[PDB]
């Protein structure tokens, strides 16, 4: 809401102004990688033990 | 040529490294400088 | 009214603790006086931006 100072003539006489304004959001992504091995992965199954 | 890095005993170590340093800069100084992505066979 | 309640006044206060940070004053304002490439982009290959 911008405000009003109210001049003198002969300046044409300004009214009372209002901004109606909205965004859009913007999406984004983050990464990373958590990779193992086989031999790892047969022991923690309890596989290979 | 070198001897493998010996994990058995890395698991008890004696202490820590205090720097932080990309160690890749200088290869020259080690003798066996293994460099894995997250896992290997060969540590199991 | 004019004037409302503001919905974000509202929230109660989060916890706070008390973390170490470089605090400057410059003109009147207080400031964060930070460089990160120690805490994050130490060993590790991307540039600092």
């Amino acid at each position: 809401h911008q405000p009003l100072i109210a001049r003198d003539g002969p300046h044409p006489v300004e009214q009372p102004v209002h901004n109606y304004m909205t965004k859009v959001i913007d999406r984004r992504a983050l990464n990373a990688a958590f990779s193992l091995a086989t031999e790892a992965i047969a022991l923690l199954t309890g596989e290979a033990l | 040529d070198p001897p493998g890095y010996r994990y058995a005993a890395a698991m008890v170590p004696t202490g820590s490294i205090l720097s932080t340093i990309e160690v890749a800069s200088h290869r020259r100084l080690f003798d066996f400088f293994a460099r894995v992505r997250s896992d290997e066979n060969s540590l199991y | 009214e004019a004037n409302r309640e503001t919905l974000d006044e509202l929230e109660s206060a989060p916890q706070t603790t008390r973390v170490r940070a470089d605090l400057v004053a410059i003109g009147d304002r207080l400031v964060f006086l930070e460089a990160l490439e120690k805490r994050i982009y130490a060993a590790t290959n991307v540039p600092y931006p």
